[PDB]
């Protein structure tokens, strides 16, 4: 109980390797057993989160659970939590559970399938958990080893192309940052995030080629980093992948890639670029408060013209991840805790959402929204369900969808009020795609030869969808439960990016 | 020394060259490019080459750092033997 | 149009330009070895003797 | 030579010593039917040399008036040397008897090769520069047109043989001028003359030709054309030895005699290796692209990993020799590992080399397949992987030393390249509809894939002294 978090990390990687090794037989109990231990790894994974969870003080605005051993090429192995990154572990972990337990029926290499889950979540759980510079690439940029094949074994007819463009932009992206980890390890002389998180990075203006570079060093280091996020975020215009890869992965894919990995570009905004580059985030928050608001307006009109439902749910989390991007930028303690509630609420609401399409897709085989209608008069379950989350991802006062939109919004009035009328808009458009989306595929009449079979959900099915419900509900009524833990780790990050405001 | 020695070796060898030519004689003796770019990239270099040669200088510590330096009243063959197979002795296994 | 345009597009133009120049011929090879040479010593004769 | 002057080069005494005596074993004691115990003698050897070289305690020094100098980067050269030799005939020795290409005389040729490695890394001269190399280059020319049926071997013997007398023409020819300009050959009498207030177009002019001179040994762009040819014409376990000894001894020459001879105008050289980095590596990763047989593609894979090695070079730092030798090290263990793969790939008991032939692999072979796409991976320098790491210390090297332009451009190329390494996996795992390909190991070849594969990861846990070795081998020559 000293090493949790290396546990927790790397126990369902082990896993993997376990059933990689002495696993054995391709028949229907060979694969019923890679499922079973697969769900009961990644359910220890997640009870075993939870003594981190409850354990955690809020107060201490310092890294808690602190490992740290010596590694390879001068570098140190270091993990640790803090009030900004710990809600992101369980979130990972709360997430894997119900994943595998929707691939139930999945029988197509089943044991291959099970392997790539298990090595994803340890890499997942590393990003959040890593307090080494190197060590945060690791884990941030071997994610997309299991999820390159997830997406080309087992994704659509476009997989191919969907599988490359998905690794090549975000590998492109993060080389970039790559270098700038490499000069902030010889400025400060160390990879060691706490270390980095005091170091003063120089910010007097210099020229470079035929501009001047506002920010100096830190815009520099800054503009790489952005990169990577932006990429991962994703920021608009830099998303062009994700309505190929979250569309083209298997259901199971999609969940994890729209909950999760989406995550790590926000969350590295919170970690690198707002408390060791401030002068350079300051100098961006107005460009990145118009590509945000751009991004919000421009998806909810895309995600309105989709013929393709799981598209409509793709482009819906660029416009959601704009709202987070704004909060961040924004740098004040409403706007940031708004961020990471929006965050963590869009993880429950987007994987509901991809589970939804699963429902339907794995009956019917299709995802064109033309090839439903008046579901609800056989499926009164799923029209239960899929109505809650389209009024989740509307934001909706109530569920969790409002309070991460609401926050936000806020905290960038207070910085600028063209960006916060732009980007409130939103709550107009979000309303028009997601109920058009909902009518014309559940509500109608039976009206089609192919659905007057249609089965409803199923008690499995039903059961995957009941902890998202509590969860969205739960956070929406008491948001606290979120803001205790994150309330005093913004507070510090704040109060050091004014102290670092130039004078 | 190297005079004779270069005219003992090659006398032979290009006595050989001459077997290969007439074993793999190509079947069109009777009748045996971009000429014109190859010979501007040759002058190019040849240039270069001259132009450095203008200025040559040997520097100003070469003469106190000659491994062998070369005596009047020593024979030239006599001179490379003492040297060949004693200072240079590693090199001359290696060959 | 842009991301294609320039993966897809542009870097398999290029990989058939690289395709090309290796056209198996001795002789072009050896040219190529020439060229690097006369290049790098333009470069040291700009900078000068020093 | 004195007492002590033996006692240094004991090691390489020991190894030309059993090529003779296995010289004459094979011819007066059934010539091809020890051509089998010829090849596991010469895997002792080379292991047991390489004991002698990096076991028990060592006192740097020089010998024969500072021709041959014995220090630790010249012992961390010819162990990994050694070791890679000792691997590429070992992992071989199935493949060559089942395709009636186990001469006794391969073993042999393959070692005096090696001994001419062992004199490069360790020069303290222009003549045992040269006398190294070509003892070496004359060993290569003859294992590449080995297969004297394969019209393959004879032009890739001829293309190699022609090209590497050009650069070794070109080497000799600046070897000429730097001794006229400093009056000697010795190193140490070199580097003393050729500094800052006195470098004359003469001068400058013998750098860059021995520069260009072995810059085609590591393949560096536009010195680099003989290598997809001579890689696809040769046999397969010549062409596993072209790309894994040869190059370390050839990196750690370049190393050698820019540090030893010319250390004192770094600034000179190192922007010339930038620009060999450069091109190198974009002009590798570009050209992969467009490969359907996996021989010529890892020629390609080979010149763009010689350009990121050039990387830390260029830096012209302690750190930049450490984190290119360590990354010479990764290079080798990982084409170790592939060409493992290679050599295996057969369909219908005749080798095959074209890429479809990978095509759902995954599924025929598991653990293979599992093993190539760690490899693959460890190419494409993505994390986890040892690979990886090692593009990181290069790409260290070159930031610390002022040169980030040159690490963007690095990372950027590395990213073209990646794409080759992804259609590999992406053939084995989801590729197309398969011929049946299938892949025949013996236990040796076996290991030869699944260790270096299991390094690639482990390795990321520990490198077991291995980069503090190389930090002191490299302190040893720049000092
Ligand atoms: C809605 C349109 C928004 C708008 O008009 O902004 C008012 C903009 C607000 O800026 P501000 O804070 O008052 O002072 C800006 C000074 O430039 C102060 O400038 P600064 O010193 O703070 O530094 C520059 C600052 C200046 O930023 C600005 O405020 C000016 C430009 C912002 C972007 C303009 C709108 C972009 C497109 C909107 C579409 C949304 C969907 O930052 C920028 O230059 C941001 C550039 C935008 C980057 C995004 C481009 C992505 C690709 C397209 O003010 C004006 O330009 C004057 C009022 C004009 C209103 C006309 C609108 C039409 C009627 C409705
Ligand atoms: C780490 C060190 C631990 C030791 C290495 C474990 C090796 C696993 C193994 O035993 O071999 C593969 C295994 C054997 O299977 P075999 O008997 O050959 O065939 C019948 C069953 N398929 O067969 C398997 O289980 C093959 C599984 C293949 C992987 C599944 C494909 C999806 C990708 C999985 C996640 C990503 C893996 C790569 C991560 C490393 C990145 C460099
Ligand atoms: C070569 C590499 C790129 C060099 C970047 C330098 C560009 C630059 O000027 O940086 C600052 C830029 C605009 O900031 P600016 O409006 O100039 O600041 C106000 C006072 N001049 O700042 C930004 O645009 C912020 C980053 C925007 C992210 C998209
Ligand atoms: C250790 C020595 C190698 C012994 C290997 C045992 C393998 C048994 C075998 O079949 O081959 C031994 C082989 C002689 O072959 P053999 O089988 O005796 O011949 C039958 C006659 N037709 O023996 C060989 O192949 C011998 C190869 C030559 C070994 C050279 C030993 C000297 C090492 C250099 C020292 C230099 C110091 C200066
Ligand atoms: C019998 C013994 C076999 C030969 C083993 C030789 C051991 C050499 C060795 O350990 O050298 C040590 C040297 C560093 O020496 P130093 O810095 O002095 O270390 C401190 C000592 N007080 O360390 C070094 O020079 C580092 C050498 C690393 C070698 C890496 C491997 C090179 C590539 C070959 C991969 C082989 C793949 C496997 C093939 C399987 C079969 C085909
Ligand atoms: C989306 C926007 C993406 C825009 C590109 C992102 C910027 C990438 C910059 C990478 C980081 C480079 C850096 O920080 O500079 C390296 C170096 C500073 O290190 P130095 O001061 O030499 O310290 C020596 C240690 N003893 O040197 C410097 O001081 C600056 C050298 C800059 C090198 C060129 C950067 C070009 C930017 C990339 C262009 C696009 C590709
Ligand atoms: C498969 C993954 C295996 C587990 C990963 C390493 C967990 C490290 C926990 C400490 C282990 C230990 O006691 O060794 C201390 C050992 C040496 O440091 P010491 O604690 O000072 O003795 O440290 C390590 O084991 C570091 C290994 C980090 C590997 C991470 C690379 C992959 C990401
Ligand atoms: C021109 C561009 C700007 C540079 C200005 C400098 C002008 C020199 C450019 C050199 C390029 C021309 C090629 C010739 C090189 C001349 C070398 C020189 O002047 O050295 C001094 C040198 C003077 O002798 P010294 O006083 O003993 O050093 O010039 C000579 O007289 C060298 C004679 C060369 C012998 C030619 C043999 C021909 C063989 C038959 C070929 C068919
Ligand atoms: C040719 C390649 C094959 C080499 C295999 C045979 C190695 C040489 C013959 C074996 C006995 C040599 C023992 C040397 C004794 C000693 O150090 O004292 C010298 C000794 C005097 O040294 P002192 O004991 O220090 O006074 O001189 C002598 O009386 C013997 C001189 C023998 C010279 C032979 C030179 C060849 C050896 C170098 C091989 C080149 C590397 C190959 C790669
Ligand atoms: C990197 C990406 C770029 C890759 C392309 C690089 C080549 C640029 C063009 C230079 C050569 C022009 C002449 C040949 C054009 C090809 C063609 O259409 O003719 C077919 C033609 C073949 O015709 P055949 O052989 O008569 O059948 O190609 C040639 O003639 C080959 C020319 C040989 C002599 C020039 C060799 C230049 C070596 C370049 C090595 C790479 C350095 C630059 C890249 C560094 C990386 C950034
Ligand atoms: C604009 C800035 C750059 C954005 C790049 C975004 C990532 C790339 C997105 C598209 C990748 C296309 C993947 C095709 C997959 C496929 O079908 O392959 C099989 C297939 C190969 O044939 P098969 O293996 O027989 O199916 O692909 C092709 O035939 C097309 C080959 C396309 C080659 C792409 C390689 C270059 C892209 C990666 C490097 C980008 C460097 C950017 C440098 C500038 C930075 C500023
Ligand atoms: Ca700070
Ligand atoms: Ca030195």
């Amino acid at each position: 109980m000293t090493n949790l978090l290396s546990i927790i990390t790397f126990l369902p990687i082990v896993a993997a390797i376990i059933m990689a090794l002495f696993l054995r037989g391709q028949d229907e109990a060979a694969a019923r057993n890679a499922k079973w231990l697969a769900l009961l790894t990644t359910t220890a994974t997640f009870v075993i989160s939870l003594f981190v969870l409850f354990r955690f003080d809020p107060a201490n605005t310092g890294f808690q659970f602190v490992e740290d051993h010596a590694w390879i090429m001068g570098l140190r192995y270091k993990m640790g939590v803090d009030g900004i990154s710990v809600l992101f572990v369980l979130l990972t972990t709360f997430m894997m559970p119900l994943t595998i337990l929707s691939t139930w029926q999945v029988q197509d290499k089943v044991k291959e399938y099970m392997i790539a889950f298990l090595v994803l979540e340890g890499l997942m759980i590393g990003v959040f958990t890593a307090l080494d510079l190197v060590l945060f690439y690791l884990f941030f940029e071997a994610g997309l080893i299991p999820m390159f094949l997830i997406i080309g074994i087992w994704g659509g007819k476009d997989r191919i192309y969907a599988s490359f463009k998905f690794f090549l932009y975000t590998f492109l992206g993060s080389v970039l940052m790559l270098v700038a980890m490499i000069a902030m390890y010889r400025m400060a002389g160390t990879t060691d995030i706490p270390t980095l998180l005091t170091f003063d990075f120089p910010s007097e203006n210099f020229r470079l080629l035929g501009m001047t570079v506002v920010g100096g060093m830190q815009m520099l280091l800054f503009l790489a980093f952005f990169a990577s996020f932006a990429v991962k975020m994703p920021m608009w215009p830099v998303h062009t992948w994700l309505p190929d890869a979250h569309v083209q992965a298997p259901t199971a894919g999609s969940v994890l890639l729209a909950a999760v990995l989406l995550k790590m570009g926000g969350y590295g905004f919170l970690r690198f670029s707002l408390p060791m580059f401030p002068v350079a985030s300051g100098v961006a928050q107005p460009y990145v408060f118009w590509l945000s608001a751009i991004a919000i307006v421009y998806t909810s009109l895309v995600a309105l013209a989709q013929s393709d439902m799981k598209k409509v749910i793709a482009y819906s989390s660029v416009a959601h991840m704009g709202y987070v991007t704004m909060g961040v930028f924004a740098a004040n303690q409403i706007g940031v805790d708004g961020a990471i509630f929006q965050m963590l609420s869009h993880g429950f609401i987007s994987g509901a959402l991809f589970l939804c399409v699963g429902v339907i897709y794995d009956r019917m085989h299709t995802r064109e929204i033309d090839a439903y209608g008046g579901l609800v008069n056989r499926m009164p379950a799923y029209a239960a369900v899929f109505m809650f989350f389209t009024m989740a991802n509307v934001g909706l006062p109530g569920t969790s969808g409002f309070v991460g939109e609401f926050l936000t919004l806020m905290g960038v009035f207070r910085v600028d009020t063209w960006v916060a009328l732009v980007a409130t808009s939103g709550v107009i458009l979000s309303a028009a795609y997601a109920l058009w989306l909902y009518r014309r595929v559940t509500l109608g009449q039976l009206i089609k030869e192919s659905l007057k079979s249609i089965t409803d959900m199923t008690p499995r099915e039903r059961w995957v969808f009941i902890p998202l419900i509590a969860m969205t509900l739960i956070l929406g009524v008491y948001p606290r439960l979120v803001t205790d833990v994150t309330g005093p780790a913004v507070a510090a990050l704040v109060q050091d990016y004014n102290q670092s405001q130039p004078a | 020394f190297v005079a004779m020695l270069l005219v003992v070796v090659y006398v032979g060898a290009v006595a050989v060259l001459f077997l290969f030519v007439v074993m793999m004689l190509d079947v069109d003796f009777a009748e045996l490019r971009y000429l014109p770019l190859a010979l501007v990239i040759g002058v190019v270099l040849l240039a270069q080459l001259g132009i450095a040669f203008s200025g040559w200088t040997p520097s100003d510590q070469a003469e106190s750092l000659r491994a062998a330096p070369v005596d009047a009243a020593v024979e030239n063959t006599l001179g490379l033997g003492l040297v060949l197979y004693d200072r240079y002795v590693l090199m001359f296994q290696l060959a | 149009g842009t991301i294609n345009g320039v993966a897809m597009g542009l870097i398999p133009r290029l990989t058939r330009a690289a395709v090309r120049v290796q056209s198996g011929y001795l002789f072009h090879y050896a040219f190529a070895m020439v060229l690097g040479i006369v290049g790098l010593l333009i470069w040291v004769m700009m900078r000068g003797a020093h | 030579m004195t007492s002590l002057d033996f006692s240094t080069i004991l090691p390489e005494v020991v190894l030309a010593g059993y090529a003779l005596a296995a010289l004459m074993a094979g011819a007066y004691l059934g010539k091809d039917r020890l051509a089998r115990t010829l090849l596991w003698v010469t895997v002792a050897a080379f292991l047991v040399v390489a004991a002698m070289v990096g076991l028990g305690n060592h006192v740097d020094g020089a010998a024969f008036h500072g021709m041959f100098i014995d220090d630790g980067f010249s012992r961390f050269a010819k162990v990994v040397t050694l070791v890679a030799a000792a691997g590429v005939l070992a992992m071989s020795a199935d493949y060559m008897q089942r395709r009636n290409m186990l001469r006794f005389e391969f073993p042999i040729i393959v070692a005096l090769a090696v001994l001419g490695m062992m004199f490069m890394v360790s020069a303290g001269d222009l003549l045992t520069l040269y006398m190294g190399l070509e003892l070496q280059s004359l060993a290569l020319y003859v294992v590449a047109a080995m297969r004297r049926d394969s019209v393959r071997s004879s032009e890739a013997g001829l293309k190699y043989f022609v090209l590497g007398s050009l650069s070794s023409g070109l080497l000799l020819y600046g070897a000429s001028l730097v001794y006229g300009f400093a009056g000697t050959t010795g190193f140490e009498g070199i580097i003393s003359t050729i500094e800052a207030g006195h470098l004359s177009l003469g001068v400058l002019f013998g750098l860059v030709f021995m520069l260009v001179g072995l810059s085609f040994k590591v393949s560096a762009v536009p010195f680099h054309m003989w290598t997809p040819d001579v890689y696809e014409g040769s046999p397969t376990p010549v062409t596993a030895f072209f790309a894994t000894a040869p190059k370390v001894a050839a990196m750690a020459l370049i190393a050698r005699l820019v540090f030893d001879a010319f250390g004192h105008v770094i600034g000179d050289w190192s922007q010339i290796v930038a620009a060999l980095a450069v091109m190198s590596m974009f002009l590798g990763s570009i050209a992969g692209i467009g490969q359907t047989n996996i021989k010529r593609l890892m020629a390609y894979s080979s010149i763009a990993h010689m350009g990121f090695a050039l990387v830390g070079l260029a830096a012209g730092t302690a750190i930049g020799v450490q984190n290119m030798l360590l990354y010479m090290t990764i290079y080798a263990v990982m084409n170790i590992g592939t060409f493992a793969f290679i050599l295996s790939m057969e369909r219908d008991g005749v080798p095959v080399t074209d890429l479809a032939a990978l095509n759902r692999f995954a599924w025929t072979d598991p653990v293979k397949a599992l093993a190539m796409l760690v490899l693959m991976f460890s190419l494409a320098g993505v994390p986890p992987t040892l690979g990886f790491f090692a593009k990181f210390g290069v790409l260290t090297a070159a930031v610390d030393a002022g040169m980030g332009w040159l690490a963007v451009l690095g990372v950027i190329a590395s990213v073209i390249g990646a794409f080759y390494y992804l259609r590999i996996v992406y053939y084995m795992y989801f590729g197309g509809e398969s011929e049946g390909m299938t892949s025949r190991m013996g236990a040796v070849q076996y290991l030869a894939l699944m260790v270096p594969a299991l390094a690639m990861l482990v390795g990321a846990i520990s490198m077991f002294g291995v980069d503090s070795a190389a930090g002191r081998a490299a302190e040893t020559l720049v000092g």
